[PDB]
């Protein structure tokens, strides 16, 4: 999972 | 959750969240500094701020439910965190759709060092  | 946001992005734009919006500009997927590169990147800036409004929620993993009422996204009632995460995601997906016209592939894999300066939410 990549952030935001 | 991130996977749900990704599905929402694909539904709205026809682009796969990865790789179209996972490394775009300064704020889309991993990013916290710089002047957003364009309107799409500003969608991510605002989305990051929106998640920032929920320090005691876990937007990347917590799942929410939503439906479509003739195209329109309608966030269904879950926990307070889920509702707020869904509203953030819905706004970003709509924003991506609104700015597809200026989306530029040159901002994919945008280098970190070109993103400097802190912009207040």
């Amino acid at each position: 999972i990549a952030r935001s | 959750s991130l996977l749900e946001f990704g599905k929402m992005i694909l539904e709205e734009t026809g682009k796969l969240a990865i790789p179209s919006y996972s490394s775009y500009g300064c704020y889309c997927g991993w990013g916290g500094k710089g002047t957003p590169k364009d309107a799409t990147d500003r969608c991510c800036f605002v989305h990051d701020c929106c998640y920032g409004n929920l320090p005691d929620c876990n937007p990347k993993s917590d799942r929410y439910k939503y439906k479509r009422v003739n195209g329109a996204i309608v966030c269904e009632k879950g926990t307070s965190c889920e509702n707020r995460i869904c509203e953030c995601d819905k706004a970003a997906a709509i924003c991506f759709r609104q700015n597809l016209n200026t989306y530029s592939k040159k901002y994919m894999l945008y280098p970190d060092f070109l993103c400097k300066g802190e912009l207040k939410c």
